[PDB]
């Protein structure tokens, strides 16, 4: 059973950073003593971070107000908790949380973990009722208050508790703890970690790497997560519905992990001890470029790791016509392989999951076009070349074969660039008695050029002496029938192959796939996919001339630069997303923090348009304007404070103009030491 | 002008030759590291990247020991420079031929 | 193990970059499976007269699995334009299918198993090992060692070098076993390159 | 002979005309190992077993 | 592909030693000059020595 939440003084939850905790070991592989660069999927330093209180406290003049909210869980969590008395027992993970989706579910009703990859039906608002009160049938129960049911069940696993319990402290919020739930190649990966904080709040600005604890290969797809709390108020909820949200205090902190750069190090012992975000702000990127966490005073020229790629466009034309696989495949006959038809597939989607409940391929090869990537790749030209032949034979439609097939009959090309396509067909055109009218050709006075056909009708010079039309002693009739009596071996029944020959050009799409379209960002930093093309970079209007037939235009050497919207038939300009000519200025790490950023030949008005400010963090932001907007002539110098006085050269910095950190706080009243830009 | 816009065509020429060997295939099916991702899969566009990252790689290790070996040769003609700066200009040479 | 059993046609689908039915609906082999897929033919076994119709499979989905997923859905699928609640209308499908395994059959139709055994290499306690027998210890001579999974030419020498609990071998500067551990004496030794060039 | 005992012949003084084997078999295997199918008619051979 | 790797590696630690060398050779024969005209007599060049 479980009971509704009538909760009314819900109110919008506050926000955090996470500092620099969220680090896990992002592999297996052992190492020991290196400074490893990796870009797997990390928690950002300083990333927003939600604040959910869970329940609300009923001491403060008494509230009964519940908020336990369904979360996503895209591409990895990081979950945070700060309660001490078990408030937070365990999670729940899936799809839809129903019985018509398997799900995950986490339990720790007592000293040790229970794992249940079921069918739970879960409820609106689980929770955990009863945990220890003696003489009033709550003492050591394993009620579960959170499923109505479960049936088909797939893994179950039991073990050792995650951490420590029990010690009751209230007022300190002890035994931070922290977890990781990655759930990648069907593995469900949870790092865990805790620690004996005593704040009361505001996470410190601290470092933690989260030990690797469970790797359970349960395979399921998850999307939502919510969190288990444990209202006991000394019995699950006392007296009717609801009246039972007492549970002392709660609170946890919900992050997203997103992909980034780290820069994680490891001691002797294997144990990452300190890591860098490759995108909080210049000086962690200066330190990743050349890969030490100490920096010594000057200038380094970095290398791109701002921006990152978030959406993904998929522009294809608007045509919305089914393939006739099913007129192609279906026939009443195919012709015979000695005259193999030859038919344009053209206007079509090219929607291969339509052609599953009908036969099953035995072969499907494909030459240069992966199989996985053909539902996202739009085609120029596309033919069928449709015959039958014996099942042995079957094997001959290759390119580099040689055979009976091969060199009379079909003969593929060297650079087929298609697939090969064949199923067996003992059922369809194998009658009783033997077809024997597919023919075949078995004599020819050479071999056959790809792609062509010969209708002879000869007779063989098979022996040196000429014999006119008639079939003498060493002259055979060429072609000659199979015979398929539905009762000959696997080796013999009728194979039915069709070979599709695709063809990318710039020209217009004309078979595309069943991939749908998006829309058109085009200002932004994207994974654009336009006609069996894609790509990462910034789309923009722009003017081009393009030929009526032309679809992309490339660069000086064969890069794709403007492409040509099958939507809108209006030209599109694609520019790199990623502006090397950062310049990081900095005192050395082991003299001070600030540092100086040198964007090359750009005034202190394209800046933020160059670098795209939109798409990067808030200390990257403050880099990009604010009151120290000196220019120069080798682009101007957002950073540093520019002064008349005309002081050695200590940093160089360009055509003329110098650096250095002065000790000004002498000097200035209020101002601290600081990175000046005098003139040489 | 002579040797003096020389050096400076040089390094230009270097910088094209730099963009304009980004066409070659290096032995991949495509000098389009586009066009390899959007046709073949991870698995087996793999071998055709690291083709075309072998063959980049070592045009960028040609451009810098080129540039190395330019660096060199125009260190020696500073040094003569600054040694006639300060041998001819900063005094007088008794040396035949030197200024 | 991951064991299964499929059609005979389909049995060319338990691939890494191959597409189809099993290969999108029901299986889906990822990219990085280093291990060994085995399958044999099982029409003697599993065929029963009148057609088996007990091994279901899934035909329709809404869009492709995630490697090494399973999908136990039985949903209705929405092949129409057309809501139809729980009922198999005209373009509402039920999603698992059966497929029959009369003992006349094709070879492209009689059941096949299959089990994909998925191996990891790792700096961990063996667990599975192989065949082959175990010999005596050399410890100041030459030899071609080869430990838990790990072949290697070099000197063994004892150490004083300190192993993690579970840890079974550490590297060099640059990635080069140099301190493997004994499995069977739990001992831990040291390689030295068996060439000294000065 | 059995696989267990194969019986191995020195096959010489040929042309190795691979078309004479058309209508007799259909060879389900054809799979070679450092010469290619297709330059097969035109390789000299020294020793075949 | 592990050889050829390295073996590049290899050719371009020889090619930075050989520019290395050479610009040692220069610096070598500036010190020789220097020694056997500012320490084996008196150099009337300016800012020689
Ligand atoms: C936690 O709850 C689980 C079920 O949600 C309990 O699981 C079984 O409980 C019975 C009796 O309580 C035991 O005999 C079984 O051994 C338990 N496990 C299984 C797999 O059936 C569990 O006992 C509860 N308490 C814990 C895990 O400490
Ligand atoms: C879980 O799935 C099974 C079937 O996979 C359902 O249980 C029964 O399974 C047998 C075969 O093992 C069938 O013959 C029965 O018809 C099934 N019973 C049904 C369909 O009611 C079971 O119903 C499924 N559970 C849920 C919650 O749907
Ligand atoms: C295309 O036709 C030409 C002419 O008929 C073929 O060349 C003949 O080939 C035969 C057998 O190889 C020779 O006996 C003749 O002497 C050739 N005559 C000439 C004029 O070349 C050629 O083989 C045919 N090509 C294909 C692929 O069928
Ligand atoms: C295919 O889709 C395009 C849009 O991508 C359609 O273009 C629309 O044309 C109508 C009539 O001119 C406009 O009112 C719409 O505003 C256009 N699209 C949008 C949404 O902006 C096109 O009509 C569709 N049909 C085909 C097959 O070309
Ligand atoms: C995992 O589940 C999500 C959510 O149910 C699936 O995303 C849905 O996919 C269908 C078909 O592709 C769309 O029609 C829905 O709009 C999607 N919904 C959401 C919320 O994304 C996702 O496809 C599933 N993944 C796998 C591998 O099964
Ligand atoms: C693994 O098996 C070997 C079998 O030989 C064990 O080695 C023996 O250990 C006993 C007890 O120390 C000695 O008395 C024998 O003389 C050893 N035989 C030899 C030559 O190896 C070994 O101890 C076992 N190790 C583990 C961890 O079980
Ligand atoms: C986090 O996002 C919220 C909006 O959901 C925003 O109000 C908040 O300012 C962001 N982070 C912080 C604490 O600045
Ligand atoms: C809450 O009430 C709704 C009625 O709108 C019901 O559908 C739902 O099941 C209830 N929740 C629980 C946990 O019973
Ligand atoms: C992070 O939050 C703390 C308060 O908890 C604040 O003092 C600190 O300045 C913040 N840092 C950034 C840049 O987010
Ligand atoms: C490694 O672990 C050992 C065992 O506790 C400890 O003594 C040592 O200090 C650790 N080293 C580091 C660098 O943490
Ligand atoms: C194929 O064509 C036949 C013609 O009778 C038809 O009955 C069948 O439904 C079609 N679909 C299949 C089985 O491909
Ligand atoms: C396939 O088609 C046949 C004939 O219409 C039908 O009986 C069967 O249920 C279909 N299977 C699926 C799930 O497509
Ligand atoms: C920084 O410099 C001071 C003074 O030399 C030294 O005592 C300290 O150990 C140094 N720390 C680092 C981070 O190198
Ligand atoms: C862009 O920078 C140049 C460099 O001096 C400057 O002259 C020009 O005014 C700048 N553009 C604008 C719009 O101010
Ligand atoms: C130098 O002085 C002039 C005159 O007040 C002023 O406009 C300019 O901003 C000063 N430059 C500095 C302080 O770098
Ligand atoms: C092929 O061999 C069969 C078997 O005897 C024979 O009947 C047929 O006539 C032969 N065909 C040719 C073209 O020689
Ligand atoms: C094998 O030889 C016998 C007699 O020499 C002949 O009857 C038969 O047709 C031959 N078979 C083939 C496949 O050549």
């Amino acid at each position: 059973q479980c009971v509704n939440l009538t909760t009314r003084t819900q109110l919008p939850p506050a926000y955090t950073n996470s500092s620099t905790r969220g680090v896990y070991y992002p592999d297996k592989v052992f190492r020991s003593s290196v400074l490893h660069l990796t870009q797997d999927l990390f928690l950002p330093f300083f990333s927003n971070v939600t604040w959910f209180h869970a329940i609300h406290v009923s001491g403060t003049n008494g509230i009964k107000r519940f908020d336990n909210p369904v979360l996503p869980f895209n591409d990895g969590v990081y979950f945070a908790s700060t309660e001490k008395s078990n408030i937070i027992r365990g999670w729940i993970f899936g799809t839809t949380l129903d019985s018509k989706t398997q799900s995950l579910l986490i339990v720790n009703n007592a000293t040790n973990v229970v794992i249940k990859v079921c069918e739970f039906q879960f409820c609106n608002d689980p929770f955990l009722g009863v945990y220890y009160h003696r003489n009033n049938k709550s003492w050591m129960e394993s009620e579960f208050r959170v499923y109505s049911s479960a049936n088909n069940c797939t893994f179950e696993y039991v073990s050792q508790p995650f951490l420590m319990d029990l010690e009751g402290k209230q007022g300190n919020f002890k035994n931070l703890r922290e977890f990781v739930f990655k759930n990648i190649d069907g593995y469900f990966k949870i790092y865990s970690k805790h620690t004996p904080i005593n704040l009361v709040r505001d996470l410190p600005p601290g470092f933690s790497a989260l030990e690797p604890l469970v790797d359970l290969p349960i395979g399921i797809n998850i999307t939502r997560f919510q969190t288990l709390l444990a209202l006991h108020r000394s019995y699950l909820t006392p007296g009717d519905s609801s009246s039972g949200w007492t549970a002392g205090a709660a609170a946890y902190y919900v992050g997203y992990l997103q992909p980034r750069t780290f820069l994680l190090k490891y001691n002797e012992n294997g144990t990452i001890t300190d890591a860098v975000d490759c995108s909080l702000d210049p000086l962690s990127e200066t330190k990743c470029t050349l890969k030490s966490f100490t920096v010594e005073k000057g200038i380094y020229q970095t290398s791109n790791f701002r921006v990152q790629p978030t959406e993904s466009i998929v522009r294809f034309p608007n045509i919305t016509n089914l393939c006739p696989f099913g007129e192609v495949f279906n026939a009443t006959t195919f012709a015979s392989v000695y005259a193999w038809n030859r038919k344009r597939i053209s206007n079509c989607v090219a929607d291969y999951s339509v052609l599953y409940n009908s036969t099953s391929f035995s072969t499907f090869k494909c030459y240069g076009v992966s199989p996985t990537k053909l539902n996202d790749l739009c085609f120029t030209n596309v033919y069928a070349d449709s015959f039958v032949v014996r099942g042995d034979e079957v094997r001959q439609i290759a390119p580099g074969q040689t055979g009976k097939i091969a060199d009379y009959n079909y003969k593929l090309p060297d650079d087929f660039t298609g697939c090969v396509i064949a199923w067996n067909s003992n059922n369809l055109d194998s009658k009783v008695g033997g077809n024997y009218n597919y023919l075949y050709r078995l004599f020819r006075k050479s071999n056959l050029k790809p792609f062509e056909r010969d209708i002879s009708t000869e007779i063989y010079q098979a022996g040196s002496t000429p014999c006119n039309g008639v079939e003498g002693f060493n002259c055979y009739f060429p072609l000659q029938s199979y015979g398929f009596h539905p009762t000959n071996g696997v080796g013999y029944q009728p194979y039915r192959v069709v070979v599709l020959s695709f063809e990318l050009l710039n020209a217009p799409a004309t078979v595309c796939g069943p991939k749908k379209s998006t829309n058109l960002i085009k200002n932004k930093c994207v994974n654009f996919n336009f006609n069996g093309l894609t790509g990462t970079g910034v789309l923009t209007e722009s003017n081009k001339k393009f030929l009526p037939f032309q679809q992309f235009g490339r660069d000086i050497a064969d890069t794709t630069d403007a492409v040509r919207d099958p939507q809108t038939l209006e030209i599109l300009d694609i520019t790199p997303c990623s502006f090397g000519g950062v310049s990081v200025i900095t005192p050395g790490t082991n003299a001070s923090n600030q540092v100086a950023v040198l964007y090359q030949d750009v005034n202190c008005t394209e800046v933020p348009v160059a670098i795209h400010a939109n798409q990067l963090t808030p200390t990257w932001r403050v880099y990009s304007t604010g009151s120290n907007v000196f220019q120069t002539r080798a682009g101007c110098l957002i950073g540093a404070e520019h002064v008349n006085n005309s002081y050695e050269c200590d940093i160089p910095i360009g055509a003329g103009i110098c650096a250095s950190y002065q000790t000004q706080t002498n000097s200035r009243s209020v101002a601290s030491q600081s990175i000046i830009a005098y003139t040489m | 002008l002579g040797k003096l816009q020389d050096v400076v065509n040089q390094n230009a020429q270097a910088l094209n030759t730099l963009v304009k060997q980004l066409s070659s295939n290096f032995g991949a099916i495509s000098s389009v590291l586009n066009d390899i991702l959007s046709r073949l899969d991870p698995p087996e566009a793999e071998v055709q990247i690291d083709r075309l990252i072998t063959g980049r790689l070592q045009s960028l290790q040609t451009y810098v020991t080129q540039q190395l070996i330019r660096a060199a040769e125009i260190r020696a003609s500073a040094n003569l420079a600054a040694t006639k700066m300060s041998e001819c200009v900063l005094g007088q040479s008794k040396r035949v031929d030197f200024c």
